[PDB]
């Protein structure tokens, strides 16, 4: 779809996130195809401990899940 | 087709096609069995690799399984 986050750093970018895309590149989370499978305890892992940056990531995964 | 570099590839994770060939997973059988530690000690270190590996381990186990 052309309206879709077409890459990770886009997804970041369109929910306010880019400070963390460092922390998803660097770790495995370079696709989109791996960012949908983030839970809490993946969050935890990366040392983002933010409960409002945590809400919105997780809203987001979950809209990856329709994709 | 249901080799273990055409899983891996399959997924993106080519790159690790000499780690598990080492680790003995000539099969995708043997893969199956495999949990997080099985992935670890094939020396896959990234995060969210080991988390796609084992996501797709246990996607194809429930598939085979009925």
């Amino acid at each position: 779809f052309p309206s879709q986050p077409k890459s990770v750093e886009d997804l970041l970018d369109r929910i306010n996130l880019k400070e963390h895309m460092p922390t998803f590149l660097f770790n495995g989370y370079e696709d989109l195809d791996t960012f949908k499978l983030l839970e809490e305890e993946d969050l935890d892992e990366l040392n983002i401990r933010d409960p409002e940056h945590r809400a919105v990531l997780l809203t987001a995964v979950e809209l990856l899940q329709e994709y | 087709s249901l080799t273990v570099g055409d899983w891996l590839d399959s997924i993106r994770m080519g790159r690790y096609r000499d780690h598990f060939a080492a680790g003995g997973y000539s099969s995708l059988g043997m893969v199956l069995r495999m949990n997080a530690q099985d992935v670890r000690a094939l020396g896959i270190t990234l995060m969210g690799h080991q988390k796609k590996i084992l996501g797709s381990i246990q996607t194809m186990r429930a598939q085979l399984s009925s």
